[PDB]
């Protein structure tokens, strides 16, 4: 349905977003992912009204760009994220309904990389590793257990192998497993799924 | 030292000069014989380092309705954008067929904007410095018309606009005939055009386009232009 | 109504139905439920007969507009995204529009869905309908993309048979396109009642 | 600079790939004869030289002037002494 | 001297208080072409000639349908004469829709006059330079008018526009009373000598410059056009 | 808008010589006889007769716009224009604009008259439907009175034979007596050809066997 | 507060030939049970061989149909050219997609001739649309008489062995056949019958009077 | 549950002799599910001058940011330091604009003038009302509890060492009547010398 | 109306007579046993000639008046001599009209001029204008209706109007209402305006009252 978690390791951050490509009532296809990725050295995930996301993510896209090219400098991805916030915020009060809930992950050139989550009141916080939607109810149990600060590499692929395999055996929704994204500061990668 | 003047002679002031700025660029020329219309234009060049390969004059308003222009060649840009529009909203309502003239119309409204007085809604200072030869095919059959920067439209058959055109209106005259083959035409309006060149005749700064019925409004190719070389 | 599109080997085939209106029994088709963009693209009538009829014409002049200024054909997967931006006006207002939009550009074949809420997917196949399930069905049987023509005219044409049970408002004549890098071609419209 | 800079991502977002050159440079010629045709304006009056590729090898060049036209050139040199 | 300073003020005022804008306005009438104009008072004719600027041209229109039942001939130049029209078609227009009458031209003519007069009256406005000879078939008959540019409305039995416009008003004055309240025949013979004494008269009449228009008792617009005249002629 | 104080039943015909038409004099706030007798009747140019039916507030409204209409252009601005099927025309514009806003009226409205040799007689509403008739009634004389009314002006001869005022008469009888939300005073008013004539307060006569059967007071 | 809604509407019948059209329609309209005017048609003669009716309510029936002869006026003063059917079709829509804000409505009809040397009638939905129709009845009564007029006119269906081609005097026949049965069936037909006839000729008009009860 | 209450908190300060006393929770859920035990809803605006703001998180920040707009020019142009009084006003002024709106806010400020040398409490009100404080502040939806529980707790002299265990105590009563399990606390001491920040050790769940 | 309703019973009338109108209403505006607002005038100058009887609701009558006095402030000067005629009744519709129903007031102007006498116009609800020979208002009518139909006096006098208006709004709060406490009347003639002011308590045991006026 809508359902994204995150962790981040200290060296990479790993993300589990959704998936559809024919979703109406029945399942044939899934392969179309509901991200954005807003450079190379910010990605951003969203999830919430179909329509919004793609026209709030575009907007957010082509200025960014601009500012990057006005300066000939990067902005840090926390700087991005209050300005994200500061633009939803408006949103919010207004006619128009964008109250979608974003996940912005970025990696720190000289300061490590950042897990941002964006809720519909809006609001703006960083943790080493949430999630939200359907998705989280059973992935987080395992996040808090298994995880333990400034874990290795190895050990985080494990852990979200382990989470497939809870949403296989509780069963929920009928649709099969995420896509899983690997942002790291080698850019972006992809963690295969079964 | 208004330009919102009307003058003393009571005949504007600004419509005058822009006849002399026209007498500055090339020559165009159209003839419409019997059936089809023939327009041929000098899109010149000048030096070798240059691509006219890129430049044009003459555009295809629509597939039934061509124009040449002449003149200030900005002005023209911005003319054929309101005009070419226009003809597409028509479609959109009745998904039909604009006369060559009526088109015509709707841009000579739009001529007269100048001044911010209270004879003419401003946006504009002055007027556009080009004429542009309105060619067109519908029920009427070919036709041909003379946008005038008069903002004013007049009705023709065969016309010659341009530095030479006193000369070649003249030169028209003898070799205008109400029923001509459309081929021999295009032969009779070479002649013309090679009158009044200085540089040489290539198929690298002349361009013909005519339309016909059979089929619809065409461009004429390079290896097309050659061949006509080779006939005179 | 159910209508339906999908990808295979060289094109697209494009399958609708219509009917004659009264809100009772009949076997006579009425017009088209498919709008023709232009000679290249097809879009697909599944929202409100008006709202398509005006939307599409409209989205249809920008693309004479923009293929004589530019001196180009326009991107099928170009006009999707100028599409979606004005539907997205449209929502707070109600109504209802929905379409694929099936071309064979140089890029590719392409299928974009398009729904009322101004979401806007691509994809190689799409049934979209009440009937839609139905037909689903009796398309994932025989996809591949390996297919020939022939028989996929009758993949899609036994499809349509599957639905006139299921919904009335389905039925009546099946109208069936095969896309070609030179406008598209029609199968021509087979009579529902046959066999 | 700034109108081309937004203009090419207005077309980034529309046309989903950038533009031709030529596309660019024709905007910005459009606005100069604009300032002269309209009342209460005038042109900046500058010429520039515009130069690129796009996704072919071709190379180009376009010139652009302040009398509202724009082309085509294998090599071109403006400015002092340009004899 | 001060000729630029009366054309830069269209507010102007003069010691013998004239008005200079006014003055280039009705040298700008007598520019264009000629036109007659004749009532019987149960049928009008204009008789206008339509001229072409050279031998590869076809002659430009100078007879306006305006309205089914009222119109014009055109004097001055063209380009303004388009804006105007649209102007009073539409006023026509909304009489049909909310009154469902045609209105008197005499009514309508008055109101299009202010409309003008009061951005003479004000900074802007250049002299629209046409004049015109306007006829209409109304409730008490035709009646025939003469709007001007400097706003001049009078209602007149017969009139002329063009340069020599007094040599056929003498004529008309002469034959005036021959015009009596008959004949469609006569009217037009009239016209077409009176036409006559309007150009310079080096030039033989022509049957592709003339245009013969009517309006009458059960007539409403209709114009002759090229050959057409020579039936009736 | 909503009803304040209204007015209700409003009756005409036309016949050979003329139109006649007949209202009461009341303004009713319910049921409250706020104003007894109370006017109805604006006589337009002098040539044609209005007879309003609804809010008597917004019939004030209406009467000076009407009244501009003659105060102005060079002659008199009702005067050789403005026909009754103008004046007719113009009225259902004005009611149709305002349902449009659905800020609306709340009459309706009989517009009756001569032209030059035909007699005009012609009606709007609230809903704004526009028709002319030979008959109409409004109000409770739209449901009542005008089945009576219809026997003599749907049967062509028989109008013929008389000037219509007592058949006007005798229907206003019946329904002062049926309803008692009708007061016992009106006023009749004939548009002739040429002339205008109202005839001023009367009250409802006192029938033979009616009288007995049926009284008006409650 | 006050109704955005009333109904008026009657009921007509369009048959279309190959060279003349008739449309024919009730002058009795009536809403509910009380009756509003026992005349008046919905149906129309524009003029040039094009028949229009607007079935809805009579508010918007004139309105429509003045507005619609100026653009057709000022159109040919724009320069001499005139409306085909077609042309007519697309300007009502426009009108009608830009009502769909409004709440007052009609559903309405064009037929006339074509420079084909036959009919053409188009038929609007009261939201826009269109469709291309061979026969077409319009109002209340239309959906029970429709089958039936579409089988004994048409021969057309999967339920009928023959065909025939249609005439005119027979068009005319089965027409008044239709109105005479379709006032004991109703309330919304009934009084007077009122036929337009479409030729190449001119436009004629033919009345018969029915059954009231 | 209310517009205010989805992430809930609850904000006391009190005063002593020669010394003030701001404290605070801290938390950040989305709804009902705590996400994190961190969330800061008290600002300074200069070292002695603390202001505490209680609306939704999500005006929250937007109001402080907004404070520090006008303060920052104000201060600029008159070129000399603001009071604490100024600034109990703007935020009056601010307070105004948002009431038709459904941003409501409560603020309170606190800080001790030490160009002045005289402690300065206020709360503010949502509906833009300003109410000068005395001896004991209360913000959070808990208040009516909260009010008690200051009203009980004061004895009219204090020092900043018994200052402490009034605060520490009030708070470990205050995050018992959370539903929302606004579960850590911030305490700023506030002396005309020194500011002693303290994080408590409370319950975890 | 803007947040008061009454529902209580008013009662206030204009006779006329020869040498002009008398006016009388009654004192004290109430909702429910609760007594809103205390003795008080409504009989208002807005001119030395005209006057007015202010009903409904308080807030909404207050702001009509000064607005009209401000308008025939400017007139008065300007034009010179004010009848009450068309020209007070007017302004006083439009506002009514325009304002429409977020509108409460009942007015009785009356006015003596020399130029047509004594007039009497009455605001309702709807605004309509109306000349009226003499005029009761108030919704205390319904009680004073019968008197009126059954005593059927006619002729005035100063004296006989004075006892006429005294028993019919003495008997209409009595029944009715919790408005009550003191008439007050004006007798307006070439005189000038004379006030009469009648406590609650000497108002009673009157008789009198006329429908035919002359």
């Amino acid at each position: 349905m809508e359902y994204l978690i995150g962790i981040q390791g200290p060296d990479y951050v790993l993300v589990a977003s959704d998936r559809v490509a024919a979703s109406n009532i029945v399942q044939m296809k899934d392969d179309h992912d509901k991200m954005f990725k807003m450079s190379e050295k910010i990605l951003l995930l969203c999830v919430g009204e179909a329509g919004d996301t793609v026209q709030f993510a575009e907007y957010i896209q082509k200025n960014v760009q601009l500012y990057k090219m006005r300066n000939g400098y990067e902005l840090s991805p926390t700087a991005a994220a209050n300005f994200t916030r500061r633009n939803l915020a408006d949103c919010l009060r207004s006619r128009t309904p964008y109250h979608v809930n974003l996940l912005l992950a970025g990696y720190d050139e000289h300061e490590g990389p950042a897990l941002y989550y964006m809720d519909y009141l809006a609001a703006l916080a960083k943790a080493p590793f949430a999630a939200h939607g359907y998705g989280a109810f059973l992935t987080l149990s395992i996040l808090d257990r298994y995880y333990t600060p400034t874990i290795s590499r190895e050990r985080a692929v494990e852990l979200l192998r382990k989470c497939l395999e809870e949403l296989q055996k509780r069963f929920i929704l009928n649709l099969p497993t995420f896509s899983v994204r690997i942002i790291d500061k080698n850019g972006i990668h992809d963690l295969d799924n079964i | 030292r208004g330009v919102n003047t009307f003058s003393p002679e009571g005949r504007l002031f600004q419509v005058e000069y822009a006849i002399e700025a026209i007498k500055l660029g090339s020559t165009a020329i159209g003839i419409q014989t019997s059936e089809g219309v023939c327009l041929a234009v000098e899109k010149r060049i000048t030096s070798p380092l240059m691509e006219p390969s890129s430049i044009e004059k003459i555009v295809e308003i629509d597939a039934h309705i061509g124009c040449a222009m002449s003149g200030l060649i900005a002005d023209a840009k911005t003319l054929i954008d309101k005009a070419r529009v226009e003809t597409q909203n028509h479609w959109f309502t009745y998904n039909e067929t604009m006369t060559v003239e009526s088109v015509t119309q709707a841009v000579s409204n739009l001529a007269l904007q100048f001044g911010e007085e209270d004879a003419d809604p401003g946006a504009m200072s002055r007027p556009f410095g080009v004429a542009l030869l309105f060619g067109g095919v519908d029920e009427k059959g070919p036709q041909l018309f003379h946008m005038d920067p008069s903002g004013t439209f007049v009705q023709c058959d065969a016309r010659a606009i341009g530095s030479a055109s006193e000369g070649a209106q003249s030169s028209l005259q003898e070799v205008y005939h109400k029923s001509m083959t459309l081929k021999e035409a295009i032969k009779s309006s070479l002649i013309i055009l090679k009158q009044v060149m200085e540089e040489k005749l290539n198929a690298t700064n002349i361009e013909l386009a005519t339309v016909q019925p059979g089929q619809n409004f065409h461009m004429f190719t390079k290896e097309e232009l050659e061949e006509v070389i080779k006939d005179i | 109504t159910t209508t339906l599109a999908f990808k295979f080997r060289h094109g697209v085939i494009v399958a609708a139905d219509s009917r004659a209106t009264a809100g009772a029994y009949i076997a006579s088709q009425t017009v088209k439920k498919v709008i023709e963009i232009n000679p290249y693209l097809l879009g697909t009538m599944a929202g409100g007969a008006a709202d398509c009829s005006f939307w599409e014409r409209l989205l249809a002049r920008q693309c004479r507009i923009y293929e004589l200024r530019n001196k180009e054909r326009i991107s099928v997967a170009a006009a999707s995204k100028l599409l979606a931006n004005m539907v997205y006006q449209y929502k707070g207002m109600g109504l209802s529009m929905g379409t694929m939009i099936c071309g064979w550009d140089k890029r590719g074949p392409g299928l974009y869905y398009v729904d009322s809420e101004g979401n806007r997917i691509s994809g190689a196949t799409f049934s979209v309908g009440s009937g839609s399930v139905y037909a689903y069905g009796v398309m994932d049987r025989g996809y591949s993309y390996d297919l020939e023509v022939e028989q996929a005219y009758d993949l899609a044409r036994r499809a349509i048979y599957q639905a006139t049970y299921r919904d009335a408002y389905s039925g009546g004549a099946v109208n069936l396109y095969h896309v070609r890098e030179d406008g598209w071609i029609r199968v021509s419209s087979d009579n529902v009642a046959d066999l | 600079i700034n109108r081309a800079r937004v203009e090419c991502q207005s077309h980034r977002l529309t046309v989903e790939d950038p533009v031709t050159v030529e596309y660019i440079t024709r905007y910005i010629a459009s606005l100069k004869q604009r300032y002269t045709q309209s009342n209460g304006r005038r042109p900046f009056g500058i010429s520039a030289l515009i130069v690129g590729f796009d996704f072919d090898g071709t190379p180009r060049l376009y010139q652009t002037d302040p009398s509202g036209t724009y082309h085509a050139w294998k090599a071109n040199a403006i400015g002092r002494g340009a004899k | 001297m001060f000729r630029n300073q009366y054309d830069n003020d269209v507010t102007v005022w003069s010691p013998q208080g004239r008005i200079h804008q006014i003055e280039y306005a009705m040298e700008a009438v007598k520019q264009g072409s000629a036109t007659v104009g004749l009532k019987s008072k149960t049928h009008a004719v204009l008789v206008a000639l339509k001229r072409a600027q050279s031998e590869l041209a076809a002659h430009q229109k100078k007879i306006l349908h305006v309205d089914n039942h009222i119109g014009i001939s055109i004097a001055g130049l063209t380009a303004d004469a388009r804006l105007l029209c649209n102007f009073m078609r539409q006023e026509c227009l909304d009489s049909r829709f909310v009154f469902d009458r045609p209105l008197p031209v005499s009514r309508l003519v008055s109101l299009i006059g202010s409309k003008t007069q009061i951005p003479t009256q004000r900074y802007g406005r250049r002299p629209y330079g046409v004049g015109l000879l306007i006829a209409g078939y109304d409730d008490m008959g035709p009646h025939i008018f003469q709007t001007c540019p400097s706003a001049n409305y009078f209602d007149c039995r017969a009139m002329s526009i063009g340069a020599r416009s007094q040599s056929a008003r003498t004529y008309l004055e002469r034959h005036m009373s021959e015009f009596m309240e008959c004949n469609l025949n006569e009217l037009v013979k009239h016209g077409l000598r009176a036409l006559r004494e309007t150009l310079p008269a080096e030039q033989d009449l022509t049957t592709k410059n003339v245009s013969i228009g009517i309006v009458g008792k059960d007539l409403e617009f209709t114009i002759y056009d090229d050959d057409d005249v020579s039936p009736f002629l | 808008q909503n009803p304040m104080v209204t007015g209700t039943s409003v009756l005409g015909v036309k016949f050979e010589g003329g139109v006649v038409i007949a209202a009461d004099m009341l303004g009713s706030y319910g049921s409250l006889a706020r104003f007894r007798n109370i006017s109805r009747i604006m006589r337009v140019n002098n040539s044609t007769m209005l007879g309003a039916s609804g809010d008597y507030a917004d019939f004030q409204y209406l009467k000076q716009v009407l009244g501009q209409m003659v105060i102005d252009e060079e002659l008199l601005g009702d005067g050789h224009s403005y026909s009754p099927r103008a004046i007719h025309s113009w009225l259902t514009r004005a009611m149709y604009s305002r349902r449009s806003k659905m800020n609306p009226l709340w009459n309706t409205m009989v517009i009756g008259g001569y032209a030059d040799g035909e007699s005009f007689l012609g009606y709007v509403d609230m809903l704004g439907v526009a028709y002319e008739a030979p008959s109409l009634a409004t109000g409770y004389g739209a449901y009542l009175a005008q089945p009576l009314l219809r026997e003599v002006l749907e049967k062509q001869p028989v109008l013929s034979q008389t000037e219509a005022r007592d058949l006007v008469e005798r229907c206003m009888r019946v329904l002062y007596y049926r309803d008692a939300r009708s007061y016992n005073r009106f006023q009749i008013a004939t548009v002739t050809e040429k002339g205008v004539e109202i005839e001023g307060p009367l009250s409802t006569e006192t029938n033979w066997d009616i009288a007995h059967m049926i009284s008006g007071f409650e | 507060r006050f109704s955005p809604y009333v109904f008026n509407g009657g009921t007509i019948l369009a048959i279309a030939g190959e060279d003349f059209a008739i449309v024919a329609s009730d002058t009795r309209l009536s809403e509910g049970f009380s009756i509003h005017t026992r005349d008046s048609p919905k149906c129309y003669k524009l003029t040039d061989k094009t028949v229009i009716g607007c079935s809805g309510f009579h508010g918007d029936c004139l309105t429509l149909t003045k507005i619609i002869e100026a653009r057709l006026k000022m159109y040919k003063h724009s320069n001499n050219k005139a409306m085909t059917t077609g042309a007519i079709a697309a300007m009502l829509s426009t009108i009608l997609y830009s009502r769909r804000f409004f709440p007052y409505y009609v559903y309405n009809i064009i037929g006339g001739l074509d420079e084909e040397g036959k009919g053409a009638v188009y038929s609007f939905d009261p939201v826009g649309s269109y469709q291309r129709d061979s026969f077409k009845a319009g109002g209340s009564a239309s959906a029970m008489l429709q089958p039936l007029l579409d089988n004994q006119v048409g021969f057309k269906n999967m339920q009928n062995v023959e065909h025939v081609p249609l005439s005119l005097d027979r068009a005319m026949r089965l027409v008044k056949d239709v109105f005479i049965s379709a006032a004991e069936r109703d309330v919304y037909t009934g009084d007077a019958l009122r036929i337009c006839i479409v030729t190449k000729e001119g436009i004629r008009e033919e009345t018969v009077s029915l059954r009231k009860d | 549950m209310s517009i205010m209450s989805y992430n809930g908190g609850a904000v006391m300060a009190m005063k002593g002799k020669n010394c003030v006393a701001i404290a605070a929770d801290r938390r950040f859920g989305i709804q009902a599910q705590m996400v994190t035990t961190d969330f800061q809803k008290i600002f300074p605006m200069g070292d002695r001058l603390y202001i505490g703001l209680a609306g939704l998180a999500t005006d929250v920040q937007t109001v402080a940011q907004r404070l520090k707009f006008r303060l920052n020019l104000y201060e600029l142009k008159e070129g000399r330091q603001i009071k604490p009084y100024t600034l109990m006003s703007m935020v009056a002024n601010l307070l105004y604009e948002k009431r038709f709106g459904p941003y409501y806010t409560e603020p309170v400020i606190a800080g001790l003038d030490p160009k002045t040398f005289k402690p300065f409490i206020c709360s503010l009100d949502l509906i833009g009302c300003p109410m000068v404080t005395d001896d004991f502040v209360v913000s959070g939806t808990c208040a009516e509890q909260m009010y008690g529980m200051c009203e009980s707790l004061w004895e009219p002299n204090m020092d900043p060492d018994h200052l402490f265990e009034t605060i520490s105590q009030a708070m470990l009563n205050a995050v018992d009547r959370d539903a929302v399990s606004g579960m850590g606390v911030i305490v700023h001491i506030i002396e005309k010398d020194k500011i002693t920040t303290r994080t408590l050790k409370a319950r975890m769940d | 109306w803007e947040s008061r309703e009454v529902s209580t019973g008013t009662t206030i009338m204009a006779v006329q007579f020869d040498g002009g109108v008398v006016l009388g209403a009654d004192s004290r505006t109430t909702t429910g046993s609760y007594i809103a607002n205390r003795v008080t005038d409504k009989l208002t100058p807005i001119h030395d000639r005209i006057f007015c009887c202010r009903s409904g609701s308080a807030a909404d009558t207050q702001a009509v008046a000064d607005a009209v006095t401000y308008q025939l402030g400017f007139h008065s000067i300007e034009l010179n001599e004010p009848p009450l005629v068309h020209t007070a009744a007017s302004l006083f519709k439009e506002m009514c009209y325009r304002y429409r129903e977020d509108l409460m007031a009942g007015i009785i102007i009356a006015g003596w001029d020399p130029q047509e006498g004594g007039q009497v116009y009455s605001v309702p609800m709807g605004g309509m204008m109306v000349r009226q020979s003499f005029a009761i208002g108030g919704s205390g009518s319904s009680y004073i209706y019968g008197y009126v139909d059954a005593t059927y006096r006619e002729g005035m006098t100063k004296e006989e109007c004075l006892q006429f208006t005294a028993n019919a709004l003495a008997l209409a709060m009595e029944r009715d209402g919790s408005s009550g406490g003191v008439i007050r009347l004006a007798a307006i003639a070439e005189s000038g305006v004379e006030r009469q002011v009648l406590l609650g308590d000497q108002i009673p045991k009157f008789a009198v009252a006329t429908l035919p006026p002359a």
